[PDB]
């Protein structure tokens, strides 16, 4: 199926170990983010 | 301890803004801090023969002279005689050579007695001189090598006029034991006060951060920092004028005032000549002459240009609003 083949690459180790340091280095996606949608509220200051 | 407070081309403010000393204030200081004013020209008793009694025992060493407080600034005109400062039967000039010579510390209070100061501006009619300095230059009228009797040089309590507490703190801590705790700079200017910079403590820093400029005076200094157009000279002058208010209340640059950095040496900066009174002198119209002290015009002038473009939205908008 399409989405248990993705459910496969959850349980996949290297997969898993991205996806795992993603989730670790979260925060610092989420204040990019956060920065962007700052400066482009701000973006006509 | 005693205290002889001199005036020699002085207006008195130093006087004056010692006498609005809070904590301690001038009474106290002079009462309960074990501290006795021999005389002081606006406060003292004695008048003619007696001061002079009191002037010439102190100078020959009759009696101990632990304080000798010179504030204005010493004249020498004209022509090396300082006859134009003549007090209690003498130049001024030689009344500190001797009273200096005898102190245990000689303290200059503001610009005219540390550097020479306002009346020392050219053409300087009054050939006046500070104690240890002319201006920025070291030795003034006593000597670059001078030092009073506890070994120090003159201590310069700069500031036209100086403010009272850095005065009375200094006066304080001798008095209690604190005068190891005196650092000087090399200026001879107590480090406890003048190691800050007025901007330090100013309500406009922030706008000074992100380059915002007050744009005129009165109301239009609700806003911005007076740096760029009215020659604040708050980064480039050590004091603690926004640390520790004036009159506890304020400062000139609070209040909208640039500060014309009267506690460095060099004041009056440009000796006020036309078109440096209020106004930040800039070179093509955009680039300060002076910028902060430690600084260099193309840092500044990068972090200017990066603190502009990011700059929020209540720096752009009065903030010392009624
Ligand atoms: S307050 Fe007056 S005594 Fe000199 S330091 Fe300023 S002109
Ligand atoms: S921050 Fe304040 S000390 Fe002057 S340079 Fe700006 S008004
Ligand atoms: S002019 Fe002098 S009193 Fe303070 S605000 Fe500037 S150092």
């Amino acid at each position: 199926s399409p989405v248990d083949g993705i459910r496969r690459r959850l349980d996949d180790p290297q997969v898993a170990e991205a996806l795992n340091s993603l989730l670790d280095h979260a925060d610092l996606l989420a204040v990019l983010v956060k920065g962007l949608d700052g400066f482009v509220r701000r973006g006509d200051d | 301890a005693s205290v002889l407070w001199f005036q020699g081309g002085a207006c008195s403010g130093n006087t004056m803004s010692f006498l609005n000393a809070d904590e301690p204030n001038v009474v106290d200081l002079i009462v309960d801090f074990g501290l006795d004013l021999l005389w002081h020209p606006s406060l003292g008793l004695e008048l003619g023969n007696n001061a002079q009694k009191v002037f010439w025992d102190c100078a020959k060493g009759e009696r101990p002279l632990d304080i000798f407080v010179f504030e204005g600034t010493v004249i020498e005109a004209p022509n090396g005689t300082g006859q134009m400062d003549m007090f209690a039967g003498r130049p001024m000039k030689d009344w500190v050579t001797d009273l200096a010579g005898a102190a245990q510390i000689v303290v200059a209070i503001g610009d005219c007695a540390c550097f020479g100061g306002i009346p020392a501006m050219e053409p300087n009619p009054s050939g006046s001189t500070g104690l240890q300095f002319h201006k920025r230059e070291k030795g003034g009228f006593l000597g670059p090598d001078f030092r009073s009797k506890m070994g120090l040089p003159v201590i310069n309590v700069p500031g036209c006029p100086a403010h009272p507490d850095w005065i009375t703190q200094i006066l304080v801590a001798l008095a209690t034991g604190r005068a190891g705790d005196i650092t000087l700079d090399d200026l001879h200017r107590p480090e406890t006060f003048f190691k800050t910079f007025t901007q330090t403590g100013c309500t406009r820093v922030q706008f000074f951060e992100y380059k915002q400029s007050t744009l005129s005076f009165g109301e239009g200094t609700r806003t911005g920092c007076l740096f760029y157009e009215f020659g604040c000279r708050g980064p480039m002058t050590h004091s603690p004028c926004n640390r520790i208010l004036w009159n506890r209340q304020s400062s000139k640059t609070r209040a909208g005032m640039p500060c014309l950095g009267c506690t460095e040496p060099e004041f009056p900066h440009f000796d006020l000549a036309p078109g440096t009174v209020f106004k930040t002198q800039k070179v093509s119209g955009m680039i300060p002459k002076e910028v902060p002290e430690g600084t260099d015009h193309l840092t500044y002038m990068g972090l200017a240009a990066a603190a502009r473009i990011a700059a929020p939205q209540w720096s752009k908008e009065d903030m010392f609003v009624v």
